[PDB]
């Protein structure tokens, strides 16, 4: 559960993300299809090079979707409720996926946000990616 | 494959009173039953919409038999899943676009159907055997994944 | 989430475990323990030996909750509050071996049920599974 | 373990620059911060109610360094992980009962804090080589469980 400090740590760190957001969701998907190369498999209409157009286009839709988890941090199940119905029952992503991508977020953030990384925004972000990761995933079967 | 000679001959001895049609057949189905979202990779086999319809399914039946095949012969070449499996794997990641994470539900299915099927006779001693083996199949399955 | 067809599976089956139910729930440890040697280090403090003592009394233990849970389908996270505080909480069991304990279930329901074990039946008894242990894990970290 | 020579390059350039008293602590202190639940194994650490609490006590910061030392032999070994660390495996499995699990999480923790001291130097193809080597790092942790 996100509990009222962790909220705060995850506005603060999100909002010194600001207008560098697309362009670490874009290095986070690069990330992760470097290092977990099982994940392409959603992708495989996707071009999966370095500088890819549509690795940077879906990066920045990545890093929307996450602001505004952000912005209803209070109502996240509603405010991503299209995205849960997308994840679990079109696309049918299984859960370990986002266990993968959440953690190249972190590496992420903590390799662009030197100041802001300590400890407790580590455990909170963590926290908050698990909380989207859930919903994106609670009707999956 | 970490397999003991008593644990080998555990597996091999049970593997021989299979009956391929019957288990291929109820462990595909049962995967694409109990995990309706392993259906989208047969789509093109035509109407999963229910239970009944998925285990009467001869296009799931068919199948069900070609994949126990392809686990008769790892069970023969225990000592080389990799090699046995390379092109299986490089099949179901370049062509058929598979997350490795589905491998390992089909090898779970298949034990319970092989425990449906033989009752008493599978053993916990006979299952962790087994467990070993459905394990090693799946990682061969994806050692090729790129 | 379990819907009515599935929650009347589940019902039906379990009402045919009867009086079996400590047997299973012991059969079902010890085909966890064979299985997956890593379970074994949440139980230092057991003899772990075959037929041994505490595994049949703790696998009534299990069984039991089990049956508690189906008698109490539509509100289990309020039925299995304690036992949610006790395995997030005190125990600390990481969530990846409740799968591999609902699976090892799931065999013995199905080696000693062959008329029951039917492909809808398996399906809402793993979906079953899944809330037991959703609800068991939900504060787990 | 499937290092190819500019991966083994690329992870062994790294750890060179990597002052391990520092890293060591760094790494189990956010493992301890982050998945509150690996406390259960420290109790007699003290005091690790808090972020500061963990993060400076010198009991977490020495075993930290004992953890990265261990992780550093690997390193030297590459190719033979599982000889390397079998009485560690031994020893957290027999004696410290530590769920295999914990070992994939320190193992990310890691990889954050690597990301965190070298922030551009961490490329993502760095990442990637050292995802494999924590990996293979925790399998050999895991396979003398029995
Ligand atoms: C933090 C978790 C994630 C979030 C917030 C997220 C967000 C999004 C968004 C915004 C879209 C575009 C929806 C639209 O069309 O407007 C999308 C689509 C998609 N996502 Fe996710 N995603 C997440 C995790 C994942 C993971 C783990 C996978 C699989 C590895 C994945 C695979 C996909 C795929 C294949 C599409 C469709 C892309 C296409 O064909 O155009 N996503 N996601
Ligand atoms: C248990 C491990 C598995 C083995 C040993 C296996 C084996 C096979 C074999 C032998 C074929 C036939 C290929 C050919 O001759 O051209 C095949 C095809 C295929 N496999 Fe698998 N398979 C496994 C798991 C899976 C899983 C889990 C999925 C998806 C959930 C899957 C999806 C497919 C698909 C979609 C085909 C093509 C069927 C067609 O031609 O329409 N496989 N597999
Ligand atoms: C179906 C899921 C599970 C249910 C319904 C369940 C139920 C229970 C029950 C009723 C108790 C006894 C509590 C008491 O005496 O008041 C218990 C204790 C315990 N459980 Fe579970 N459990 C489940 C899964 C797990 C798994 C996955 C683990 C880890 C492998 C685990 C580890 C333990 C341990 C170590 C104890 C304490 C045993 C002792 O010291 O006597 N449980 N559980
Ligand atoms: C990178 C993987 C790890 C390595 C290389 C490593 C290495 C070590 C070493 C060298 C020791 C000292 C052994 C001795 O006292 O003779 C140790 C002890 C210990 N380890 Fe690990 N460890 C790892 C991960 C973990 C994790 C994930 C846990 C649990 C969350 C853990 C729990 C413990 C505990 C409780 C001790 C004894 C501490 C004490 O002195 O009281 N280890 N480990």
């Amino acid at each position: 559960v996100l509990s009222p400090a962790d909220k705060t740590n995850v506005k603060a760190a999100w909002g010194k993300v600001g207008a560098h957001a697309g362009e670490y969701g874009a290095e986070a998907l690069e990330r992760m299809f470097l290092s977990f190369p099982t994940t392409k498999t959603y992708f495989p209409h996707f071009d999966l090079s370095h500088g890819s157009a549509q690795v940077k286009g879906h990066g920045k839709k990545v890093a929307d979707a996450l602001t505004n988890a952000v912005a209803h941090v209070d109502d996240m199940p509603n405010a991503l409720s299209a995205l849960s119905d997308l994840h679990a029952h079109k696309l049918r992503v299984d859960p370990v996926n986002f266990k993968l991508l959440s953690h190249c977020l972190l590496v992420t953030l903590a390799a662009h946000l030197p100041a802001e990384f300590t400890p407790a925004v580590h455990a909170s972000l963590d926290k908050f990616l698990a909380s989207v990761s859930t919903v994106l995933t609670s009707k999956y079967r | 494959m970490h397999l003991t000679p008593e644990e080998k001959s555990a597996v091999t001895a049970l593997w021989g009173k299979v009956n391929v049609d019957e288990v291929g057949g109820e462990a595909l189905g049962r995967l694409l039953v109990v995990y309706p979202a392993t259906q989208r990779f047969f789509e093109s086999f035509g109407d999963l919409s229910t239970p009944d319809a998925v285990m009467g399914n001869p296009k799931v039946k068919a199948h069900g038999k070609k994949v126990l095949g392809a686990f008769s012969d790892g069970l023969a070449h225990l000592d080389n899943l990799k090699g046995t499996f390379a092109t299986l794997s490089e099949l179901h990641c370049d062509k058929l676009h598979v997350d490795p994470e589905n491998f390992r539900l089909l090898g779970n299915v298949l034990v319970c159907v092989l425990a449906h099927h033989f009752g008493k006779e599978f053993t916990p001693p006979v299952q962790a055997a087994y467990q070993k083996v459905v394990a090693g199949v799946a990682n061969a399955l994806a050692h090729k994944y790129h």
